[PDB]
């Protein structure tokens, strides 16, 4: 395989002892408590360099715990690659951390810290005459470059040449490290094996991307305008990928629907070569290009939206294109048009591929297409930390070292979705919910507790409260017929199942532009995928919504940027869940999920004057049972 | 806590004046009398001239007589006085034994405990004999309260745990578990654990060789004056010396070696009487050696721990592993529910966290309190004090474990006219003495404080 597990070693290396665990020598004189056993850096308030330890630890590790006084750290195996790129010294990281953190630097923690600072994310790759050579930036890389089976064995004895480095660059190593060092030019066969030998020895390399030195690929028709929006999480993903001088390829997990592709297109502009965008599914290609990409300076007519059912121009574009994995290689090959793109992707030397939510598509096709396509570099703009695409070939080492992580706590607190007040509404029970819980336990009951009139009335508090507050109210309900029955009573336009698209955006038109209509009831038609709206109060009614990885994507998706800060809590979330019903387990999974995602959590069970709110239809227990039998039809 | 001041008021008058005869006992009970009574006690102690209640009504300022009402009610409840209705007023005169007892103790007297202490070579220093008593108390904590190892040398401590309700476990089999009495006793910071268990020792051994007043006078004797040389051996009656010898063997008294020696100045009795710093095989680390875990992220971060201390914590938080400094445990709704099934209502843990286990929560609350006393009229925004979110978590979980809320008080009647019910209700809102009121039914279920003061005006 061309990927190594070292990009995803996270989730392990969190375990210590008491008699086995050694008491920290720095505990007597040290501000923080960085115990290598638990993988934590408990930075106390007395630290002389508490911010520095977080900066050094943040670059190299992941802080699992976020207490006000003392913090905690989580296992991050990929942090060696990111920690190496940041610049933390191999000895320097341990020496400062051991002295500052009270927990003494353990051999495994120090060796990994010593390895992470230098060996992790500090590989050596040479290049001569604007090409790839069998060498490295340092003396170790020069021995490493010649010691590679493809880097060294597949290398010509000539140190460097203008024609070979420009053309040939055991294939053209454009995923090499910093050039202008001792090396010797290489052959042009097997970058597949070249990235296979790197991962087996587990050597995370600080790769470069020298587009200007590649004569085989001409300069493509790219309309270089950065006029697209730039956002606090977007520039550093550019900056860290670009670094100094040449750019590189890697994994940058981003919020979907928050201009995730914006870094890639701007990164595509800088490299000036063949770039393609891969999306989750074909229907997303047109919907997402129509939802934000018009303001973007990318060219819709040149970026042929590959769908395999509607036909555009292919194998003929002089510039960039936008497609999906399903269009690339899946059972969703509607015709031979998709396979014709795949054949052209081999004859054309494609240097950059933008990925949008790879996790939905299994990675097995990712390796199949790469070998035939003969790609130079890639970019996987995923969203989820845990995924099914952790096969033998890790997409991190398949593409390159990670640069920036989807720090959702940064974007849900900086003004877009700041002050995330997650709630789970426990609507008061009654006889029929208890009658329905005992009689039947099948999943057909999934809508027989959703139909709670107090849930709708609990929503109606959020309807009246947030419209009075000038906020935005979003309701999530995978059902259709019962959801349609909901908002007719309150007599307002509302999103519903199989809504006409022009009407729903017209409902959205009164939603985020006008304040009188502010409640929108998104169905399962929302994902995947449609325009994820600006979120100020999100209501989720369906709580199973398999699987949990979809929930992380859906939680990040609908909860979107809100450019409004009047209230102290400018981003509400509510989980209207009937209690003493089946959704106890499903809701309690969400309750742990939101707090584990980092968002602030609360429980809203007592509305301000619950029984005095308007539209008291079906409030009495008798009327609620009648609707439950109507929902039996669904 | 068993509220011994409400238990000592149940004992008859003859044995109450039995206790007042010792000036040391009079001073000791003086420290526990309410401060308004403390002023009244010292006032009537000095000049024993009978004065009607009207003049004493002139002495004090405006509202604040709630201390006065409870004080005189307490004074009559424990009968430290005798109300004599001479001229239709209250010619409050202090009890002759109690009035005379404080005369010596205040003016450098010979209280049997106060002067019974013998000055000699106090080989038992502050750290002398207290660490063993703390360990013996620590052993009885593991046996009675319920800990990993019950190394308490007080066999009578274990037996009092079973029959006397000191230990919430199988008394017949010799075990000490956590139960309704144990949760209530352990919920008390210091006094609740000490007072509740001590009552069993007095109540159990109180008839044969017990000497109810004699054992109490000896216990007040130890706090009456420092025993020093020949203290535990000497300042102990037939019930006291047996109690002191039992205390010496059971950790109740910090006696010297051999079960017969001078009274070493242990800090256990000082903790019970003065109610001061509880910090004490020869290492005595404090005060912040002990500590606990609390967090807004619903996760416990422990860095300092103690052997018996984590045992109490693990009774209401899931215990997984002990490290050099960290103990695994995640506080949630489930975590408190461990003791909630056993019937222990999540009421005393709220006071427990802000009173004990806080030595590791110092900095966490250092951003909580924020000096919200002088700036309280200035700024009305709390910085999470006292913790409401954990309170919201516990109250929601504790309510689930009960599902029924029960209120305490006493139902009243004879609200014939509507004016009397309303007038007390409105003032009840000013003082918060009414849980709920209704003019239609003219009945409510609260304590006697609202009833008592209205009759006080009616009677006087």
């Amino acid at each position: 395989p061309a990927d190594f597990v070292p990009d995803s070693v996270s989730g392990m290396f969190r375990s210590h002892d008491f008699s086995y665990l050694r008491l920290r020598p720095d505990h007597a004189s040290r501000p923080l408590w960085i115990s290598p056993s638990d993988g934590r850096i408990i930075l106390e308030s007395f630290s002389p360099l508490a911010e520095q330890a977080q900066d050094f630890l943040v670059t190299i590790a992941e802080p699992i715990s976020r207490p006000s006084h003392i913090h905690e750290y989580k296992i991050t195996a990929y942090s060696l690659y990111a920690a190496v790129s940041v610049g933390l010294e191999t000895d320097d990281i341990i020496s400062v951390l051991d002295r500052l953190s009270k927990v003494p630097v353990a051999e495994s923690i120090i060796n990994f810290i010593k390895g992470a600072t230098i060996s992790y994310g500090k590989v050596k790759l040479v290049i001569k005459h604007n090409r790839y050579f069998v060498e490295t930036t340092q003396a170790d890389i020069l021995q490493m470059l010649l010691n590679d089976s493809v880097i060294g064995p597949l290398r010509i004895d000539s140190d460097h040449q203008v024609q070979p480095p420009e053309d040939v660059l055991e294939r053209e190593e454009e995923d090499d490290d910093i050039d202008a060092v001792h090396s010797f030019e290489i052959a042009n066969e097997s970058v597949e094996v070249v990235k296979k030998r790197c991962q087996e020895i587990d050597y995370p390399v600080l790769e470069e991307y020298d587009f200007r030195n590649d004569h085989r690929n001409p300069d493509l028709d790219i309309d270089l305008k950065p006029s697209t929006q730039i956002r606090p999480y977007q520039e550093k993903s550019l900056s860290k990928m670009f670094g100094n001088g040449r750019a590189r390829s890697g994994i940058i997990v981003l919020p979907c629907g928050a201009g995730k592709t914006l870094v890639g297109i701007t990164a595509a502009c800088t490299i000036k070569k063949s770039v393609i965008v891969l999306c989750t599914s074909s229907v997303s290609v047109m919907q997402w290009r129509q939802q934000f990409l018009q303001w973007c300076t990318l060219q819709p007519e040149n970026c042929a939206v590959f769908t395999s059912d509607n036909k555009e121009m292919f194998q003929t574009e002089s510039g960039l294109v936008v497609s999906t994995y399903s269009m690339v290689a899946n059972t969703r090959n509607r015709s031979h048009d998709s396979q014709k793109v795949m054949d052209f992707l081999t004859g054309r030397e494609w240097g950059f591929i933008i990925l949008d939510e790879v996790h939905v598509v299994p990675a097995a096709m990712f390796r199949r297409v790469v070998s035939t396509i003969a790609a130079h570099a890639k970019l996987g703009l995923t969203a989820t930390l845990v995924r099914e695409d952790d096969k033998i070939g890790d997409l991190n080492f398949l593409i390159g070292p990670k640069l920036y992580e989807a720090n959702w706590m940064e974007l849900s607190q900086k003004g877009h979705i700041a002050n995330v007040q997650c709630a789970e509404v426990w609507c008061p029970m009654t006889a029929e919910f208890y009658q329905e819980y005992l009689r039947e336990t099948a999943r057909k009951r999934m809508l027989l507790y959703i139909m709670n009139p107090t849930k709708f009335q609990a929503c109606q508090f959020l309807i009246q409260y947030h419209e009075r507050r000038g906020d935005k109210i979003i309701v999530f309900s995978d059902n259709v017929y019962a959801l349609q029955e909901y908002a007719l009573k309150m007599g307002k336009p509302f999103i519903y199942g199989s809504t006409p698209q022009q009407e729903r955006m017209n409902i959205l038109q009164n939603f985020q532009y006008n304040d009188q209509i502010n409640t929108i009831f998104l169905s399962k038609v929302g994902d995947t995928s449609i325009d994820l709206p600006e979120a100020t109060c999100l209501i989720q009614i369906s709580s199973h919504y398999g699987s949990r990885r979809q929930e992380a994507q859906r939680l990040g998706r609908i909860l979107r940027a809100k450019r409004r800060n009047d209230e102290g809590f400018n981003a509400f979330f509510y989980s209207l869940v009937s209690k003493d019903t089946q959704e106890m387990y499903y809701s309690t999974k969400r309750q742990a999920f939101l707090v584990d995602q980092g968002y602030a959590f609360k429980v809203i069970t007592h509305l301000h004057g619950m029984e005095n709110i308007p539209n008291l239809a079906y409030a009495s227990p008798r009327e609620r049972r009648e609707l439950l039998q109507e929902v039996l039809l669904k | 806590k068993h509220s011994v001041t409400q238990y000592l008021e149940e004992i008859p008058q003859q044995v109450q004046n039995r206790l007042y005869t010792s000036p040391a006992t009079c001073l000791a009970i003086y420290r526990i009398l309410p401060p308004l009574a403390k002023f009244f006690i010292m006032a009537m102690v000095f000049n024993e001239n009978e004065v009607p209640l009207l003049d004493l009504d002139k002495w004090v300022n405006s509202n604040g007589k709630l201390q006065f009402q409870n004080a005189i009610k307490s004074m009559k409840s424990l009968h430290l006085l005798i109300p004599n209705k001479s001229s239709g007023t209250l010619m409050i005169n202090l009890n002759p034994t109690f009035k005379i007892s404080l005369r010596n103790a205040l003016t450098g007297g010979e209280v049997q405990n106060s002067f019974g202490v013998v000055v000699e070579e106090n080989v038992v220093s502050l750290d002398l004999l207290d660490e063993y008593s703390a360990n013996k108390w620590e052993t009885i904590l593991h046996f009675m309260v319920g800990t990993p190892l019950a190394k308490i040398p007080s066999e009578k401590v274990l037996n009092l745990l079973k029959h006397s309700k000191l230990m919430e476990e199988v008394n017949s089999t010799g075990e000490f578990k956590i139960t309704n009495e144990g949760f209530q006793f352990l919920l008390q910071e210091i006094n609740s654990q000490l007072w509740t268990l001590l009552l069993q020792y007095l109540k159990m051994i109180e008839t044969s060789k017990m000497d109810l007043v004699d054992v109490l006078h000896f216990i007040f004797m130890l706090g009456a004056l420092e025993v020093g040389k020949a203290y535990k051996i000497d300042a102990l009656s037939e019930t006291q010396r047996i109690m002191l010898q039992d205390m010496r063997d059971y950790g109740l008294v910090f006696q010297k070696h051999s079960n017969d020696s001078i009274f070493y100045p242990t800090k256990l009795a000082l903790m019970l009487t003065s109610d001061t710093k509880t910090i004490r095989g020869l290492k005595n680390q404090d005060i912040p050696d002990g500590s606990l875990i609390v967090e807004t992220n619903f996760k416990i971060y422990s860095y300092s721990n103690s052997p018996l201390q984590i045992a109490v914590l693990s009774l209401f938080v899931h215990l997984k592993a002990r490290f050099v400094n960290m103990v695994l445990g995640q506080i949630t709704r489930e975590s408190i529910r461990r003791a909630l099934t056993n019937g222990i209502t999540a009421d005393q843990i709220i006071a427990y966290l802000e009173t004990h286990a806080h030595p590791q929560m110092r900095r966490l609350a250092e951003e909580k309190l924020e000096k919200k006393l002088e700036l309280d009229p200035n700024c009305k925004e709390p910085l999470q004090v006292l913790p409401p979110t954990v309170v919201d978590q516990i109250r929601l979980w504790q309510l689930e474990l009960d599902r029924v809320i029960t209120y305490e008080g006493s139902l009243y009647s004879d609200f014939e006219t509507s004016q009397e019910y309303n007038l007390l209700s409105k003032y009840a809102q000013d003082i918060g003495v009414l849980l709920w009121k209704d003019d239609k039914k003219k009945k409510f279920f609260i304590s006697k404080e609202g009833n008592s003061q209205v009759l006080d005006f009616a009677k006087r």
